């Protein structure tokens, strides 16, 4: 794991020592090489998990998240290159440093084998996202968005810290593999119910429920493109990863203690898809779509079926890729027009043909299309939920119908129709942003071609 | 035939001889309970380092 962490650590001296005319080139190229290096722990021949160190470990669950983070860092650099062109060199290098530190801390978080170290790196990732959102956001409400994001996360995470220290004082180790082996059943008391709530609510805040979710649209609207990318593609999945990790020591009482959150997830995915239907902001629409998909992930992890876990992992990776792609496309239009109003730019398929192709493919990934890991994850989540109770299929069907409706509504209202001819400042395309869309979409095709990698722990 | 003592003669120690036995336990002292069993041995290093959470060393 150190062979991946240390080059990413040395990215920062490269960033601060590179010439100002070569900084973006050097950091982007070496971060691509670091992702290529991070591809090496897919070499999983045996069923044994790759335990490199006494503190670092690999997993069929942790590996796709690490590879996605290492892949997404150069994509964030490419996306954030254009909107920092009229900026001080020190500020540009500081922004690149924030992105690189996010990548380092997230790789360490996913590869950490101890829950307390996972918590430390969890809040360590909480810091530079706040700095990015507040310092480089565009509108006034970035400060409110940062406050909401930070303190939703912290009020979630403090009972998680209390619960982790309780578990460490009880069993003596707080190591994931020792807990997984000598896990102990809980005697179903009110203290154990509160312990379950304390160790769940941090991750239930971090990936959005129907309740606490109000920080996500604010942060996504007010964040720059790299911040939206890192949030919607890694941090919600970080909450899901934490839930999958910590659910193993709560064996007997999850089967009744998970009831309110399953209902909250299903009805909330319906309501957030409805908001996507009647939403006037493109980034808000993508954010609420992310809430709906993560609600599906919450329901699968709560019902704790092998099909549910596999579908949860597939939906995690697929949703990260397609949400980053949608955010990048919306950011390209926003860099053209300097407004996120959805109804204002309408006939963009006329002037941007292949960007419209990327829009069409991104929306076909957003809805569940059967040659895609999106439909793979959503379909196996549906199968596990219907096994859990047959009446969940009604909520699933309503969610799928509204999902198709808001995705095709997005395509029709922002690409098709008569072109708003008054918008003179529609530059043709940047090879950079077309490359950005291609680097989002081609991994979706490859993971569709071989979905055994995205299958998680259970099979 | 008595001689009055000098200026500094009555104010010194005398070393009087007696046959009364010396009291072996003045103050009627109690058992004086034994101290703690001090641990002896070679100072080996701490096992597996500090054992503070995830710190290996
Ligand atoms: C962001 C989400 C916030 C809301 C949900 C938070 C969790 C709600 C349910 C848990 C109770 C509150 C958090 C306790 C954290 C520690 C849990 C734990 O270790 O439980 C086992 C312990 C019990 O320890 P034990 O299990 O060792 O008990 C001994 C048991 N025998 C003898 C059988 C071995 O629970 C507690 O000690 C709970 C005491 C809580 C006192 C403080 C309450 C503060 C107010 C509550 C809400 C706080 C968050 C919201 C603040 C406002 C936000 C707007
Ligand atoms: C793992 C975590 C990932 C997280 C995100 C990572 C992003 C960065 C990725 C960096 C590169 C990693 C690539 C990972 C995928 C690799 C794909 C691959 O080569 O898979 C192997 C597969 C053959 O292997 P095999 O063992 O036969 O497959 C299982 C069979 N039991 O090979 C093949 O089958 C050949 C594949 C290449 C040849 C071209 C395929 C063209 C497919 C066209 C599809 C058209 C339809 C698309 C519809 C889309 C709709 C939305
Ligand atoms: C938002 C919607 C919240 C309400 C949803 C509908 C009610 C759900 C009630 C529930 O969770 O019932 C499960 C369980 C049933 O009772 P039982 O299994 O016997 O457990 C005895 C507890 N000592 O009851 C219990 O375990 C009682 C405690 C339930 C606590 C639920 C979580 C806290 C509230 C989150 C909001």
């Amino acid at each position: 794991m150190l062979k991946i962490i240390l080059p990413s650590l040395m990215l920062l001296p490269l960033t601060w020592l590179s010439s100002p005319k070569k900084t973006w080139t050097n950091v982007t190229s070496y971060s691509f090489l670091i992702s290529l290096t991070s591809l090496t722990l897919l070499w999983q021949t045996d069923e044994n998990y790759k335990n490199f160190s006494n503190m670092f470990s690999s997993d069929p669950l942790s590996t796709p998240l690490i590879i996605l983070t290492a892949w997404l860092l150069p994509l964030m650099l490419m996306a954030s290159q254009n909107h920092l062109k009229k900026d001080n060199n020190v500020l540009q290098k500081l922004y690149i440093s924030m992105l690189i530190s996010l990548q380092i801390l997230l790789i360490m978080t996913f590869s950490a084998t101890e829950l307390i170290m996972f918590y430390i790196l969890f809040e360590a990732t909480l810091i530079p996202t706040l700095i990015i959102i507040t310092r480089w956001g565009n509108q006034t409400e970035r400060l409110n968005a940062g406050i909401y994001f930070l303190f939703y996360t912290l009020i979630g995470s403090i009972p998680l810290l209390i619960a982790l220290i309780l578990i460490q004082n009880h069993v003596g180790t707080l190591n994931l593999m020792i807990l997984s082996f000598t896990t102990h059943t809980l005697d179903a008391s009110w203290s154990n119910n509160l312990l379950w709530l304390a160790c769940m609510m941090a991750f239930l805040i971090k990936m959005p429920l129907y309740g606490v979710h109000l920080w996500l649209p604010k942060a996504h609207v007010e964040a720059p493109i790299a911040g939206s990318m890192i949030l919607a593609a890694i941090l919600l999945k970080l909450g899901s990863y934490g839930m999958i990790r910590i659910s193993i020591i709560l064996d007997p009482l999850t089967k009744y203690m998970a009831y309110p959150f399953i209902l909250l997830s299903l009805w909330g995915m319906i309501m957030t898809s409805s908001i996507c239907l009647r939403q006037t902001d493109l980034k808000s629409l993508i954010a609420y779509s992310s809430v709906s998909h993560m609600a599906l992930v919450i329901a699968s992890i709560m019902i704790q079926t092998p099909w549910s876990f596999m579908g949860a992992t597939m939906l995690m990776i697929a949703h990260g890729l397609t949400s980053s792609l949608l955010f990048c496309l919306a950011n390209s239009n926003y860099e053209r027009i300097h407004s996120r109003t959805m109804i204002m730019a309408r006939g963009l398929q006329m002037v941007f043909p292949l960007m419209a192709t990327w829009w069409l493919m991104a929306s076909l990934a957003n809805l569940a299309l059967p040659p895609s890991i999106n439909l793979m994850g959503e379909l196996f989540i549906t199968m596990s939920l219907f096994s859990w109770s047959n009446f969940t299929i009604i909520l699933m069907g309503i969610n799928i119908i509204i999902t198709g409706m808001y995705s095709m509504y997005m395509i029709i209202t922002t690409q098709r129709g008569k072109l708003t001819n008054h918008m003179i400042n529609l530059q043709p395309s940047h090879t950079r942003e077309l490359t950005l869309m291609a680097l989002h979409m081609i991994p979706l095709i490859l993971l569709t071609t071989s979905p055994k990698l995205i299958t998680g722990l259970t099979m | 035939g008595w001689v009055r003592p000098d200026l500094g003669q009555l104010s010194k120690v005398t070393k009087v001889k007696t046959d009364r036995p010396l009291p072996e336990n003045p103050y009627h002292s109690r058992a004086r309970p034994e101290p703690n069993p001090v641990i002896e041995g070679d100072l080996k290093p701490a096992k597996h380092g500090t054992r503070f959470f995830f710190w290996t060393v």
